[PDB]
């Protein structure tokens, strides 16, 4: 009955540490924008106080150090990992490619449209509905390999 | 608050090896990820080798890499850096720090890191 177990494991294993590293990341930058916004003693978690502007521009968009191109390619390369992994379900990767789009607004970055003068709450809410819909699409393609 | 506690400096000659400690306190090693820098003389402190809680993945130095190993024991809360194939450019003064991040975008920046040991003198000759 079982023959190419060995595909499963080894492509859900590759799967499991690309999405557990791309939610990692996500989780630093959550930290990074409320560290920025607030101080070192910064609570990531809701109902937190000094909401600003400029803690997810510097934390993102800084020339020096931003993280937000790097946040890019790094939801390109797991995108692009779900899509050699999935079968043949346009419908169903079609649906996990739009929630990893990477589509700014005219001559503008993904990264400089996304937290461009956003607010604190809002910038830590949209990454962790950007590591949701990673997780969302980790299960579906888990589901896929198992045929 | 977070306390590390270091251990394990020492002289050796060329071509030798060598291991250091650092103790941790509670449950910072579940929180925090696990940093080890080195500071060259009248030079300024450079990262060297980080363990990462999340992913338990190891980063490196590129000058210390392969002879240069970090390690981790949940149970005894300590870290150890396996020094082989010393040079006499590894004389520093190597330094304990907890950073609360886990991915290698911020394990290497030495501002990202709250809390910090006094360290030991490492000299090899």
């Amino acid at each position: 009955n079982p023959e190419k177990v060995k595909v499963w494991y080894e492509r859900s294993l590759v799967l499991q540490k690309e999405a557990d590293s791309l939610c990692t990341f996500i989780d630093d930058l959550k930290l990074a924008i409320a560290r920025e916004s607030d101080g070192k003693d910064a609570k990531v978690n809701d109902i937190r106080r000094k909401d600003n502007l400029d803690a997810s521009s510097v934390v993102m968009l800084n020339p020096i150090n931003g993280k937000g191109s790097t946040l890019r390619k790094e939801v390109d390369k797991f995108r692009e990992l779900v899509a050699t992994l999935m079968t043949d379900k346009a419908k169903l990767k079609l649906i996990e490619q739009a929630l990893n789009t990477e589509s700014g607004t005219k001559g503008k970055s993904w990264e400089s449209s996304l937290f461009e003068n956003m607010p604190t709450v809002a910038a830590i809410t949209l990454l962790t509905k950007l590591q949701s819909d990673v997780r969302y699409a980790q299960g579906e393609v888990l589901a896929d390999l198992v045929k | 608050d977070v306390q590390l506690v270091e251990s394990g400096g020492g002289l050796v000659q060329a071509g030798g090896s060598l291991r250091v400690s650092c103790a941790a306190s509670g449950r910072t090693f579940s929180s925090y990820s696990m940093g080890w820098f080195r500071q060259a003389p009248g030079k300024e402190r450079e990262f060297v080798a980080a363990i990462s809680r999340s992913d338990n993945s190891t980063y490196y130095a590129d000058s210390v890499k392969g002879r240069f190993t970090i390690s981790r024991d949940s149970a005894k809360n300590t870290v150890y850096l396996q020094m082989n194939s010393l040079k006499p450019e590894d004389t520093a003064v190597y330094y304990c720090a907890a950073t609360p991040y886990g991915s290698r975008y911020y394990l290497r920046e030495l501002r990202e890191y709250d809390y910090w040991g006094q360290g030991t003198q490492v000299t090899v000759s």
